[PDB]
């Protein structure tokens, strides 16, 4: 059941070098007398790992929830073996199932339940003189614990219940690591007689054991036995003491390593590859010695840092305020038509316009239409009461629809609106516009009809002149200023949007970036797309000229489209590194050579080196590097 | 892709003036319209202003007489200022995209409370609600929340309900519980309403009984 | 000037199919997109529709909107209901350099048993008509799914004044639980020869009543 540890005075956890330490046997697999090269999670070499204490002095103990990572190494210099366990999930609050180790000399209890773990936990541990035994007086690690689904002991730890002193005599150390379900863990235990820290010497941790859990694991918490001495109160204002413990963290990531098995199948000793020169050497010619020489051992190569696209300046502008502010608008029975072809469209000049009081497209968002190609747009246009701007739309009916105008039930065009009584209304009404109310049968998708003769309402079979049931077709708009909404006038556009087999010549506008020199860059020039670094150019195209290619008939030069400058295109791909050793008998010092890139160092013909002095004095080759130039190890 | 972060001052008392932040990333605000909403608690969205692509602004015509909103570009950042702030202005309030004017808003930020209010830590005042045997006790003008409740020291658990608290018009909350026992019971023993009311650290088990 | 409307709630049984309404009044819903926002609880809302048919990747296909210039209503339509669709709906839409929202509707799916609201109402306090008020309390209680709205009266007349009041919560037993207040003075207590509060939820009325 849960309590509470005082909120402490406390230091900073401290780091400490991993040096050799944290190899594990990979496999279950006997190998003797050679070199394996494996890529696994492993604490890489010569990493800082966090150092932590428990200590009462002051009250500095350093148990807080760490994460998971890929995997854990931890060790202990040993004390009161004060870490008990550790706790290991993702929520760690009942709701989540979450691991259980505790490692007590009674059962080394490995549960995973579904532990309300506390604000603090811990295990109340005091010295019950009562019975001449120290003892767990709480499970100060869980409130409760459900739906365990697992549960195992393994035999008593190297770990007790007493205030005991190992005294750092001992260096226990472990490797946690879950995987697919599969809980691993690893451990070692060796005596040690220095002081505190990690010792330099290698030694490999053998598997403990594997626990098929399932469960998600994100983050871990040490648990510790507190003393609960008879000099203490027994409560958690101060009725609790820490000890003087020691403890290490490190993680695991993706390395390849080189281990070396030796004639009993023991691992003996490692090199992690991804290290230094020399290491990736010894890695390369999977041999932990290396001979005077040069070694071709990776490849270098550089990428691009940026994108840019660049096309022809933006001009050739569609006629669209011809059409939306023309002075004069048609009937609706004789609407307008214009084409548009062989400009840029751009549409955004319309579609983010406050002025209209419709916009709507079919078979097209205004979010794709800046980015999209015809052959052809049509713009038809004409005036109609406010009332039936309704009726211009797919599968609509009524007089406009069906006498006047009549769009596609497929349509993929734009329909805009706006009121005009300024342009079009006038005292007594603007009788200038004007539509068919009567026909013989509806229009076909974009049909007009403007033709003008008397509408015989069936019978009295009429001699061409108007009387009853012998009707004029067409009807005159009252566009008065004062009409309510619904008879105000609109003027209206419908764009019409068409591909056939004929070439697109209708399109949205090109962005261009800014152009960008001498850095290795994605690039599209006009559509002419690849990576390289730009540079301008000697070169003289003629004047429709647009790229230039080599004798092998691949692209070098190209024409920038805003300025018309010429540019030379280079590849940034570069290779080869090679490390220069004395013998590993002689020395553990290396020089590098890049092949061929423009970087003590040293330029050469054969491409930059690096980390060794130039010197003036010419000798014999001792190790050849390239172009008469050679390298040897001296005073 | 594109995030936005906002923050600002969430706590207000009336006639001070709001200011909230919005900040964009992996995005610029150039080419779209960039719009503030706000939501009262368990109401409908509002809409309050705009700017558009290029940075002009258009506010709603019910606050535009107390509003404010402009942007940096140097810190990818936009805001809102409004002034003169009542209980009213109580409420969520989101930054929203918008691709084009009459477009979705496309994506929102994480959205931020405010809340203005006039009040300040203050005890409850304690009643009776006679029996009609249903009977119970009222909570009434209190603040801020919590409150505790229990009848008869524990004693009694007999159809018990505690409603919700209501936010009342004097910026304090009320809150009611009612026990519920047969028509014998009126008044039977120690009918009492064990308030404690922790944020002015005080406790009353005040009386509740029959007509 | 143009505004939005949608019903409060609606419901149906999992698996079944609903329409939410969204009616455009004082102009015409057709003339520019309409969008569907969903917001669940405690989070910014989401498009489930972004043009008047349009659907946003990744949405459900059980989602579809519809609109129609002779109602002059749009209307949104889930098929196959499930558990995580139970959230609020806003339309929206484009005016005249406003944008415009409904008012929101509650979608819950149908997982529980109707139940109408048990009504409880009480005199106001006698130490409080001593200190001169007279705060009586209607309180409601096990309704589903949680959509009540409340109606004091005073003798049998409706009364607005002094009226304060809860959003409904969803009580223990997962129906759910509202109060109301009516504070008045001890004066007005006695002028009031009754007291009553009327509910409503989901087309069912109910009332409970008090008196001096």
């Amino acid at each position: 059941q849960c309590v509470n540890l005082t909120t402490r005075t406390q230091l900073p956890p401290a780091y400490t070098n991993s040096f050799t330490r944290g190899v594990y046997y990979p496999d279950k697999v006997f190998r003797s007398s050679v070199l394996h090269s494996t890529q696994d999670l492993f604490l890489p070499f010569f990493s800082n790992v966090t150092w932590f204490h428990a200590i009462h002095v002051t009250k500095r103990f350093d148990n807080p929830v760490l994460p998971f990572n890929d995997g854990v190494y931890f060790a202990s210099t040993e004390k009161s073996n004060i870490i008990r366990g550790w706790i290991f999930g993702t929520t760690l609050d009942s709701k989540t199932q979450s691991l259980l180790i505790v490692n007590n000399a009674t059962n080394v209890v490995i549960k995973v339940c579904e532990f309300q773990f506390c604000n603090d936990p811990f295990l109340g541990v005091y010295y019950h003189k009562n019975n001449k035994s120290w003892m767990e007086s709480e499970f100060r690690v869980y409130s409760s614990a459900n739906n365990c689904t697992f549960e195992y002991v393994s035999q008593p730890f190297l770990m007790d219940l007493e205030g005991k002193q190992g005294n750092f005599k001992n260096l226990r150390e472990f490797v946690f690591k879950n995987i697919d379900g599969y809980f691993k863990i690893y451990s070692k235990h060796t005596p040690i007689n220095l002081v505190r820290d990690l010792p330099q010497g290698f030694s490999a941790l053998e598997p403990l054991v594997d626990l098929p859990i399932g469960i998600n694991i994100t983050r871990f918490q040490t648990l510790l036995a507190l003393h609960r001495s008879y000099l203490t109160p027994g409560d958690s204002s101060s009725g609790w003491t820490a000890g003087a413990a020691a403890y290490y963290v490190g993680y695991l990531q993706p390395r390849t390593f080189l281990l070396k098995y030796n004639e009993n199948g023991t691992i003996t000793d490692a090199v992690d590859c991804a290290l230094d020169p020399l290491s990736e050497t010894k890695c390369t010619l999977k041999s932990f010695t290396v001979e005077k020489g040069i070694y071709q051992t990776s490849n270098f190569r550089v990428q691009p840092t940026e994108s840019i696209v660049r096309f022809p300046n933006i001009t050739n502008l569609c006629p669209f305020g011809e059409v939306f502010n023309a002075t004069r608008f048609a009937s609706v029975y004789a609407w307008n038509r214009k084409r548009i072809s062989n400009c840029v469209a751009d549409y955004s000049v319309l579609y983010n316009s406050a002025s209209f009081s419709t916009f709507k497209c079919y078979g097209v968002s205004p979010t794709k239409l800046n980015d999209l190609c015809f052959t052809n747009v049509y713009a038809d246009s004409f005036v109609i009461r406010g009332d039936e701007v309704r009726q211009i739309a797919p599968g609509q009916t009524g007089k406009i629809a069906d006498y006047n105008y009549k769009l596609p039930d497929d349509f993929t065009g734009c329909v805009i609106a706006w009121n005009s009584n300024n342009l079009d209304s006038k005292v007594g009404g603007n009788y200038n516009y004007l539509y068919r109310l009567f026909r013989k049968s509806n229009l076909k998708p974009f049909e007009r009809d403007i033709s003008t003769e008397i509408y015989q309402a069936g019978s009295t079979p009429c001699n061409g002149v108007e009387g009853f049931n012998c009707y004029f077709p067409l009807q005159s708009y009252g566009f008065q200023p004062t009409n309510g909404v619904g008879y105000q006038p609109y003027r209206v556009v419908v764009l019409s949007f068409e591909l056939l087999h004929a070439p697109a010549t209708v399109c949205g506008p090109k962005k261009s970036t800014n152009l960008v020199k001498n850095k290795c860059v994605n690039f599209n020039f006009n559509g002419l797309t690849g990576t390289g670094v730009l540079t301008e150019s000697n070169k003289k195209f003629l004047p429709f000229q647009q790229f230039g290619r080599d004798i092998a008939d691949t692209t070098d030069a190209v024409r920038d489209p805003q300025t018309l400058e010429i540019l030379d295109i280079t590849p940034c791909s570069f290779g080869g590194v090679s490390v220069i050793t004395p013998g590993t008998n002689t020395s553990n010092q290396v020089a590098v050579l890049y092949q061929d890139v423009n970087c003590n160092v040293f330029q050469t013909r054969a491409g930059c080196l690096i980390g060794a002095e130039h010197v003036n004095n010419s000798y014999e080759c001792d190790i050849p590097i390239g172009a008469g130039i050679c390298a040897s190890y001296q005073t | 892709q594109v995030q936005l972060q906002q923050w600002g001052a969430g706590l207000l008392k009336p006639s001070e003036t709001l200011s909230l932040t919005c900040a964009v990333y992996g995005g610029s605000f150039s080419g779209y319209y960039w719009s503030w909403i706000r939501q009262p608690p368990g109401k409908g969205l509002e809409w309050i202003g705009e700017i558009n692509h290029s940075g002009s602004t258009n506010y709603n015509p019910s606050l535009k007489s107390r509003v404010t909103i402009s942007v940096d570009t140097s810190k990818n950042q936009f805001s809102l200022k409004l002034s003169s702030v009542t209980a009213a202005d109580t409420a969520v309030y989101y930054c929203a995209r918008r691709w084009w004017l009459r477009g979705a808003f496309d994506i929102w930020g994480q959205g931020t409370t405010v809340t203005v209010s006039s009040a300040s830590t203050k005890g409850p005042s304690v009643f009776p609600l006679a029996p009609s045997a249903a009977l119970g006790c009222l909570v009434k003008d209190y603040f801020p929340e919590p409150v505790t409740v229990s009848w008869n020291s524990g004693a009694l658990t007999s159809g018990v309900h505690t409603f919700p608290a209501v936010l009342q018009s004097s910026g304090l909350y009320s809150l009611s519980s009612v026990v519920t026992v047969p028509s014998s019971s009126l008044g039977t023993q120690t009918y009492i309403c064990n308030v404690n009311h922790k944020p002015s650290n005080t406790k009353v088990d005040k009386r509740v009984e029959p007509k | 000037n143009f505004m939005l409307t949608q019903p409060h709630s609606v419901s149906a049984s999992p698996g079944k199919t609903v329409t939410i309404p969204c009616t455009g009044s004082s102009g015409n819903i057709a003339s520019n997109y309409v969008q569907w926002y969903q917001q669940r609880p405690g989070s910014a809302p989401t498009t489930v529709i972004y043009e008047d048919n349009q659907r946003p990747s990744g949405v459900p296909d059980r989602f579809s909107g519809s609109i129609d210039s002779s109602s002059n209503s749009a209307s949104l339509t889930i098929s196959g209901l499930k558990t995580e669709d139970e959230a609020d709906y806003y339309c929206q839409s484009y005016d005249n350099n406003i944008q415009v929202f409904g008012g929101g509707t509650k979608l819950t799916v149908l997982g529980q048993p109707k139940a109408a609201p048990s009504v409880t109402l009480f005199p106001p306090s006698s130490e409080e008509l001593q200190a001169n008020k007279a705060t009586l309390v209607c309180l409601i209680s096990d309704f589903y799914p949680g959509a009540v709205t409340v109606a004091w009266k005073a003798d049998s007349s409706p009364v607005k004044a002094g009226v304060e009041t809860t959003t409904p919560s969803k009580q223990s037993n997962n129906k759910y639980a509202a109060s109301s207040y009516l504070s008045l003075t001890p004066e007005q207590w006695k002028s009031h020869r009754s007291y009553s509060c009327q509910v409503t939820h989901e087309g069912s009325t109910v009332e409970k009543t008090v008196a001096p």
